């Protein structure tokens, strides 16, 4: 919040939209200001996400943050293949796996 | 009333803009689109091709250098540059470092129209007698086009490197309740536009608005075939 | 002409050379099994004039889908110190070919919690479910297999 | 979702009967290079390409849209297979 | 989108005329979808607060930010006085338009749950 | 020879693509639905797309 | 932490050395025992499948190291830690059924 | 580079449009602005509060009329009309019908410069001897304002009614990737635009492009406040 109100910003309208939706669902206890609501929604792992395609926010909140992932051995760059007419097994004229 | 337009900058890097007031929801209707065009279509720089006298490939180990070849390309793509000349979309750069000296963007040999906004970007840590020679042919373009896509053919040992264009780093618009206006439920548009310095936030907004209105003017005469 | 580009001396490719699938590495050449060219092929030879030479191409090309760059140039000639080759074989070569691969479309990926997946397309940095601070998300995984 | 599908299946009794018809006809469309067909230049298959928008060369589709009109005749023991190749591979090159 | 909200905030109450519940919604005493009662007729807040002669009207009202995708409202859809939720109507619309007559389409779909 | 495929052969390929559809299978072959026919769509990348409803 | 050590995929200092010449091929460390010892690097060398082995020098061209302290990293080993992938922010949501 | 805009209409009501080709993401950049502005703007008919003789409450049932009050208020809202002159942004129309008569939108009693573009609309069914009198206030504007927002009573018992401003019904655009020769990275963005009687599918569109390009020209003069 310091990098928001401090940097010269304030509560966004879209944020209000999402917060209100949560206040209806119960995700954020009513009677509380958006400062407290977005907070409760923040510790929930969720937050107020917009849409880079549109710019309108999302009806509900979406959890985010850093996670450890990995690119496994199998890569289409290798496995993927297709042939037309190739060599055949010497015995029977079948193709080769 | 009228759209009171404000612009609050900082340097060639940070910048803010404000369009207040506006119709309810309108701020969202305008702010995000320009942002979208901004992060992408904004013309840019940050290298093309890199060469070193001792290197035959991106995996080569240069003596007297702690960093690996591509390991330096990590710093080269992130390198920011601007040509002061609109006519220069391609030139060349030079670099020379001997002995135990810290190779950084500043160590580059200055020339006409070439400008580095981050002299302190570490290139390579050199030890005793570590010699290095470098030449980057930096060209301007738009978007993101990796080395694989763009060829170079500068020489047998010179290799293409991924190109990160669009001097814009990140952008965040904002809608809020403004007090400037007649009615209520109005919007005060704000902008967090960030830039590496090649192009100022003001420039970014300007040309983005240009590409925007331009593509928007493609609506003039259609051809109607009714069922 | 061009097919001979990095061959510079003994029929080897220089270090740090891109070999796109379909190119070559080494120069193997042996006497083809000699067989009289088919009649149409015999006249075909006479017309143009390139003779059917004793030796025919052998040399080992590069696999369809492994485009690399040459790094290891390892030659082993028969008759050199500390190298014993197969009984009645001449010089061999084992070349290394390395290639940089960025995350491709459809490449297997999983978290530490055992959740498999393949990259489904990509997504323009432009269009992203970012936050008020203007920081766009980099992956976005669906809450189904949770 | 090939257009006329419901009508297609609904025409004959089995699936296979239909497939067989489409097959033999689509082949006949190739043997004569499309100059056989009972359709009109507006009805014939239209493939839109950048170069030019021609008639979709795909025989299968040709037969597909062909039967939808019903101008074609089918069924077993139709005509003697003999004279069927004398008056077919003749009328068209 | 087909779901239907009912908040317990309002908890339901007996209001003489729609005016009571009217001011009550803004007063927070009642919830948008709260199942209340006006005179002898039983209805929710939004069930009155939104009257749409046609579906597209509802589409505007909700997409303009004056309403939520799932709320109990009143609309005249397919020559019948209906009372349902916007997403609910949207369903039928999608189906029919993907069929080519919304009539039989909506006719074979449950417009309630 | 090489990778030099010009657009000339791209559109030319699409000319024989349109109409006829290729069969796509997924092992095991348990249900006959484990083999279904789809229209070839020339697309970028390496992996293969498909309708999410038939994947089941 | 220990994973990269016991796997011997990382090159530490046999004693308390002093890094003299980094040299992304030859990392030399003059040890406290007075002798001068250097450990060459395996930078970019083929592995049994596809992923090469790399020793990224993380040690400045001079400083006194500790016995058992890392000098050069490893392929999945960052700063003497098991680094498989890269930490990334992820949104959990049905994004266009992708 | 040269996006062809083509549009096929039907009547003065429904129409579709396509801008092909276009850069990836551009189409999406266009869709929302055009959407929010189309539905939240575009001046139109919009009838407000109505009065009815012998009837007061929005509920009380008027005799000699098959439909009750609200049921009629819906048909009053579905009605579309237009002002012949820009000077009259507000008028009033009147209607009186007795006996077993079928009232339609056209059956309404006309006004000075006003034209009902919706001649046939069941307004109310009159029974035997059914007496009725009414007064409607038609004002011009944009967006959507339910009975709650606009208070109006110009009569003893006047009933406020939702204001249907934007002649546009819905939009919901769609983008997609079309091919070209080699490259498939283009957008075939299409838009489905509905309109009642006020503006043709093209008129609504153009007017929207006007509202857009207008706002885009608001970035001219900065106001410098540096941190």
């Amino acid at each position: 919040f310091g990098k928001r109100q401090g940097e010269g910003f304030g509560v966004d309208k879209r944020e209000k939209e999402v917060l209100a939706r949560a206040e209806k669902l119960g995700l954020v206890s009513p009677g509380k200001s958006p400062e407290e609501q977005l907070k409760e929604l923040f510790d929930l792992g969720k937050v107020v996400l917009y849409d880079g395609r549109t710019g309108e926010p999302f009806e509900g909140p979406i959890v985010v943050g850093q996670m450890f992932i990995m690119k496994l051995y199998h890569m289409v760059e290798d496995k993927m293949h297709a042939r037309s007419t190739g060599p055949y097994s010497l015995i029977t004229q079948q193709p080769l796996g | 009333k009228a759209p009171v337009f404000t612009a609050t900058t900082q340097g060639d890097h940070y910048g803010e803009f404000v369009l207040e007031p506006l119709e309810r929801g309108f701020g969202v209707t305008l702010g995000n689109p320009l942002r979208r065009i901004l992060l992408s279509s904004i013309p840019g720089t940050a290298v093309t091709s890199v060469y070193i006298e001792d290197v035959l490939h991106e995996f080569s180990t240069i003596p007297g250098v702690k960093e690996d070849v591509v390991e330096i390309i990590l710093n080269l793509k992130e390198l920011v540059v601007r040509f002061l000349d609109p006519k220069m979309a391609s030139t060349t750069l030079i670099l020379r470092a001997e002995g135990p000296k810290e190779v950084r963007a500043g160590d580059f040999t200055p020339s006409a129209d070439v400008e580095i906004m981050n002299p302190d970007l570490h290139i390579a840590t050199l030890e005793e007698g570590g010699k290095l020679y470098m030449e980057v042919r930096v060209d301007r373009g738009v978007g993101y086009v990796p080395a694989e896509r763009h060829g170079i053919k500068d020489r047998i040992n010179a290799i293409p490197v991924d190109a990160i264009f669009s001097p814009v780093r990140r952008v965040a618009f904002q809608v809020e309740d403004t007090r400037l206006g007649q009615r209520t439920d109005l919007d005060k548009l704000t902008l967090r536009i960030w830039t590496d310095g090649s192009v100022t936030p003001l420039e970014a907004l300007n040309q983005a608005v240009a590409i925007l209105k331009e593509h928007l003017n493609y609506f003039a005469n259609p051809e109607a075939s009714l069922l | 002409e061009a097919a001979l580009r990095d061959l510079d001396e003994e029929g080897i490719v220089r270090i740090g050379a891109e070999v796109k699938p379909g190119d070559i590495l080494v120069g193997r050449t042996s006497f083809k099994g000699e067989q009289e060219p088919s009649p149409e092929e015999r006249l075909l030879r006479s017309i143009f004039g390139e003779k059917a030479r004793d030796v025919k191409d052998t040399s080992l090309r590069v696999p369809p889908g492994e485009g690399g760059i040459v790094v290891g140039r390892l030659r082993l000639r028969r008759g050199d110190p500390g190298v014993e080759l197969k009984p009645g074989v001449r010089e061999v070569v084992r070349v290394f070919v390395a290639q940089k691969r960025k995350l491709q479309v459809g490449d297997k990926l999983a978290n530490r919690h055992g959740n498999k997946g393949v990259v489904a397309k990509i997504l323009p940095v432009e269009d992203m479910p970012h936050l008020p601070d203007g920081t766009p998300v980099d992956v976005i995984l669906n809450p189904l297999g949770v | 979702a090939e257009p006329g599908i419901d009508k297609l299946f609904g025409m004959v009794d089995s699936k296979y009967r239909l497939t067989v018809v489409v097959a033999k006809r689509a082949q006949q469309l190739l043997r004569h290079r499309f100059k056989n067909t009972v359709l009109e230049p507006e009805e014939r298959p239209k493939m839109r390409t950048l170069e030019g928008l021609y008639d979709d060369p795909n025989a299968v589709t040709w037969a597909m849209k062909e039967l939808l009109t019903g101008r074609l005749f089918f069924g077993e023991n139709l005509v003697p297979e003999d004279r069927l190749q004398k008056e077919m591979e003749r009328l068209y090159p | 989108i087909t779901q239907v909200r009912k908040e317990k905030k309002g908890a339901g109450m007996a209001f003489a005329t729609p005016e009571e519940a009217l001011a009550a919604y803004e007063r927070g005493e009642v919830a948008l979808n709260a199942p209340i009662v006006v005179a002898g007729r039983e209805t929710s807040v939004g069930r009155l607060k939104f009257v749409f002669a046609n579906p597209d009207e509802a589409l505007l009202a909700v997409a303009h930010g004056l309403l939520d995708l799932q709320d109990v409202v009143t609309v005249r859809y397919l020559g019948r006085r209906l009372e349902t939720s916007p997403g609910r109507i949207l369903f039928a619309r999608i189906v029919g338009e993907a069929v080519g007559d919304e009539k039989v389409a909506q006719e074979l779909i449950q417009m309630d749950v | 020879r090489q990778r030099d495929i010009k657009d000339e052969v791209w559109d030319a390929l699409e000319e024989v693509i349109h109409g006829k559809v290729v069969l796509l299978n997924r092992a095991p072959t348990l249900h006959r639905l484990g083999i279904q026919a789809f229209q070839p769509v020339l697309v970028e990348g390496q992996s293969i797309q498909l309708h999410p409803l038939v994947c089941e | 932490e220990r994973v990269v050590r016991d796997s011997l995929a990382a090159l530490y200092a046999e004693e308390d050395g002093e890094v003299v010449k980094v040299d992304g091929t030859r990392i030399a460390v003059r040890y406290e025992d007075g002798r001068l010892v250097e450990h060459p690097l395996r930078r970019y060398a083929r592995s049994n499948q596809g992923t090469a082995f790399d020793q990224r020098p993380r040690v400045r061209v001079g400083q006194r190291v500790k016995k058992g302290d890392l000098l050069a990293d490893g392929p999945a080993s960052e700063e003497g830690f098991l680094a498989l992938g890269q930490n990334v922010l992820v949104a959990i949501m049905p994004f266009d059924g992708y």
